[PDB]
């Protein structure tokens, strides 16, 4: 609320009295020692001022909160407490500042491995990978964080979700230029969609992205490549992309540069292209 | 053959608002269907941590009760 | 080879006619269908959210009682 | 011309078709799970309620 | 002529629907997956709560 | 009807025993010690009579009850149970009288937000801004009931239901309201969706209502902005909406009412129209002098 | 086979220490005042037992078991655990003999109710009206079970369920020669219609509908229904329905039964029709 | 990687350590006496060791430790908790032994349907089909597993699980059991679908199977069982394949393999085949002499 600040101000007060608190551990407690229930309801009173200072949109303040309750709370019990603690913190601290909310989403994913949840676990690595993406520049830890995840994904036979992962994975490496990865992983992806009947319609966009990274590479094979891939799959040429990749590589035997770019052209009429092939085609293509 | 291709342009009409209704309607579903997806997301999470947060209540439950 | 035309022109129209309202009704009984399970998604989240709410209170009240008894 | 594309035609929109009959028995299916863990929460949140109330009373009051 | 163009604009309209419509698919196809996982976990925390609650309350007889 | 008859006769007496059990906690209030569980069985009797009440189809005594039997709890120390017994009242009083349901549902959501579940304060922001809309008539309440709701939308990171509520009210303010907050929004919403590949083929409606609002003020900041967003976004340009607009600037600069009114008749033919953008489109037309 | 003659057999085993557990428990009860864990003990053999029952494919038994332990157990001073009881019973009893099924089912919701939750009472009203209808022919009963439904989903504001419910009622009401109930569901239904963002396309659906039983009374008024719908729907006329049913009107008018058969084969064999459309044209035809 | 060698480390160390726990918590019992804590603290041990040794990239060894901590748990009268760790193993041991992890959720699929949970027990079923058939080479057991899992959800009115399961089992009948069984599961399934809210056209497939292997057993069954289904249903009569159907049934009877030849080839360039129909339609025209 934006006029909820006078509730703030004495919700950092009752941070205050949680520091009264501690003052009651470093001197009280002598005689109160059976009072662990008023550490707790201390750490009660931490969690409810962070959370009007979420409300009072302190993101900052709200996040240090949620760290110090956090970090009080984890006194070697009610370690689920301690990491849902952490992830709010993180949570909260996705705005604004995010670099404390990898460290904190690093904890919780340690303490989630330790204790074997697996699923939340590969969810936060996605997490930390996408905020890495979106607001950071580095893209190899993504990728490693990507690689992770979707081995725990696989490892519990979560296959679509490991399989997307990997996709995107391929792509970015593709687009960082490891070409025998992205195949690995275009072609596997392919394979294993073809497989089944309900996405049997998948195929082919992934075989006609493996063809393109094959296509970069060696030009002697590209065609090699092609033909065991229509092959292997008999309803492979039918679809456009066989077509418009055979025409690309015939037409790249003769020194013609008005043949592909009129091909090219007379696809993009059809439908809008997106960046990566755009810019995949204009680099490959120069020479 | 005139009026066969008159039949035509009534049917090349008809065929224009069929997939001027289905295109539309498809956008429907996409965007509600999305928007299940994340709740269930969400309900699915806060289900799988009061699970984990009951199965250590009884835990911790059943020792105290064993300390008596 | 008029004939051949209106063969396929009747063929064409028929076939399009009958798979375009064929598909028209089908996406709407889905569209009709959709909002069933969207509200029954909503009263269980409501449900699930009441009882993490209950049995939450409940445990950390009776481990006050219990502390408080010991 | 007009052949070649009218039979693309033909074939796009038997495709469409198909994915719709794809469509419907799996979303069917979705409904008929959320029913039945639907039924299972409301049995779970009424015994949970039910239970611990009549316990904490009835281990209150003996004192 | 009109009726080229018209073509034209079928095709358009036919093969985006297709194409939005293939990830429909797959997106439906994540959602029952995970609810068989929310499924399942529901009923291991019944289970579990039913027997940890009846054996508490027999005990406190 | 004889079913109903019995069922408001031991209602009538459900509250014969409910005056009782008041009776009986003023009595262990001022006679008596530990009341608490008394007046918890006195509650649990007005809950019972209260859903009967509801199944009576007696809407105001069955909300009447949830109400006395709510304000009564909130005496215990206990708060959900309240907030619980307080919703449910509101939602007795949605039908037949709900100004009572609005000040209790307020009374809700202050509950809630205090203990801190902002989804569920957010559901029932909307309710009540939708109620507010479809019984009351009044829109600025509305307007402002729609914004706190995408503000808790949006700040927990639910975005669609945060963009769609944004974009309603825009909507609502464009149409009574000055248009710069429908350009903000709009413009937002669109580029947000852009990158999106839910939306990105159907934010060109979002655009045309844009370059609509901007074209109602003054014309050169409305071709500033089409020119813009045919910039931005490429695909706009061929768009069925770009054509539109571009025929459309053309006969309002050369001050021809038949010119506009035959193209916009004829655009009518694809489909047919809505009931903003008729609207719009006489409002901008009455000004051509 | 093999599986279902021992869990029979187990079974009948089961059911006599059950017996035996009963009564050996009141005995001790009586003689010794150990509490009531003994009844819950025997609430959960018969429970067990009516599950091996079912397993054992014998529905009527486990049915009486079910009951039988629903009745104890409300006996003990509990009904949700009851009324599931109850519930359960009425599902096994659905198959083989449903009759009881109806009252244990009343039971159900009566004590549903009682506790006051309307959604699972107006789902075993509907329940029950389609065992009514399947198995019985009191259309009556069934009627009397779908408007409390109905009534029951209108009121929690569930307009969805209660339009289905209505569209049922208004059906069976027009198939037994009553049009008044029909024609203020259809109409009603129509207006609802008439500003859904979704079902817009369907308003006219029902509307035609109610004109051609309105017809069913004379024709002056069949043409004013017409044109009042028409002014209150501006794209009525769009559909051919309309061009239809003025093709029935105008032939009717003349006695030109030809041309109305004809028209109605027309129509058949562009678009086929169902039972109900089929059985009220003739009855219309008729006249 | 030095994770995975320390997990591997550590992960022996704490199995030896459990080992010591066990044969000193079995000393302690009559030593000390100190109830069953000991036992359980060591299935701890053993559980923790599994997980993070299944982390450790090693399965067959973490399923061993699961299972062995599951026997030595329902030995303590805890039955639910050992289930769940059975089907735990049975999954580890999914790529690591078929046969152990089958027997472990043969284990909790009984140990389920004793406790009363019928679904759970179903889709275990379902599971131990899928796995049995897609690597080791058989279909009668699979065949029994999901005729098992089918009675188990029309056990609880599951109509959609046991609708897929039956036309499972009948399409794996008609390709290689005789097609009595497939005959009437594919009609029933057919009829059963005569009022579907969304599948209200697609049981006609359906009936073209059935009619196809009415195809299979004779021509005189063919074209009465086609009869039967033109009458009964009228849809079916508009129906592409019924036209289909009724050409490749003339061509037959005159025995002339090209018209039959051409019939199928145009049918498959209409529309693709599907790779159980082409078998069929080859095994038909082996028969025409």
């Amino acid at each position: 609320g934006m006029d909820t600040s006078g509730k703030q101000a004495e919700a950092m007060a009752l941070l205050a009295e949680a520091e009264r608190k501690v003052k009651n551990s470093q001197s009280f407690f002598s005689g109160l020692f059976g009072g662990s229930s008023k550490i707790e309801e201390a750490c009660e009173i931490y969690a409810r001022a962070a959370n009007m200072f979420k409300m009072a949109k302190n993101w900052s303040a709200a996040g240090n909160a949620f760290c110090q309750a956090a970090q009080l709370h984890l006194q070697l019990q009610s370690k689920h407490d301690a990491a849902t603690c952490f992830v709010d913190a993180g949570n909260a601290f996705k705005k604004a500042d995010p670099q404390e909310a990898i460290n904190c989403l690093m904890r919780a994913i340690e303490i989630y491995t330790d204790m074997g949840r697996f699923t939340i676990a590969a969810k936060h690595h996605i997490s930390i990978a996408e905020i890495y993406e979106t607001e950071l520049v580095d893209v190899e830890k993504a990728i490693a964080h990507y690689e992770q995840s979707a081995d725990y994904y696989k490892g519990e036979e979560s296959n679509s979700s490991a399989n997307k992962c990997l996709l995107k994975v391929a792509g970015y490496a593709a687009q960082l230029e490891q070409y025998q990865k992205a195949i690995d992983i275009y072609e596997q992806v392919g394979t294993s969609a073809m497989d089944s009947p309900l996405l049997k319609y998948s195929a082919k966009d992934y075989f006609f992205k493996a063809a393109l990274c094959h296509f970069c590479i060696d030009m002697l094979n590209a065609k090699l490549a092609v033909q065991k891939y229509e092959e292997l799959f008999p309803a492979f040429s039918d679809s456009r992309e066989c077509k418009l990749m055979k025409k690309l590589l015939e037409a790249h035997e003769e020194q013609n540069v008005d043949s592909y770019t009129e091909s090219v052209k007379e696809y993009d009429s059809i439908s809008r292209l997106d960046q990566w092939l755009t810019t995949m085609l204009l680099r490959i293509k120069k020479t | 053959a005139l009026s066969e291709i008159e039949t035509r342009h009534s049917e090349i009409i008809k065929l224009e608002n069929s997939i001027r209704e289905l295109h539309d309607m498809f956008m429907d579903m996409a965007m509600l269907v999305e928007s299940q997806g994340e709740m269930i997301d969400r309900i699915e999470y806060n289900v799988e941590h009061a699970v984990d947060y009951v199965e250590r209540a009884v835990s911790d439950t059943k020792k105290a009760v064993k300390y008596q | 080879r008029a004939d051949q035309l209106a063969d396929e022109s009747l063929e064409s129209t028929r076939r399009m006619l009958q798979l375009v309202e064929e598909s028209k009704d089908a996406g709407i009984r889905t569209l009709v269908m959709l909002d069933e399970q969207g509200e029954q998604l909503e009263r269980i989240e409501e449900g699930m959210d009441q009882i993490n709410k209950d049995m939450k209170e409940a445990e950390k009240n009776l481990t006050d009682l219990g502390k408080f008894a010991g």
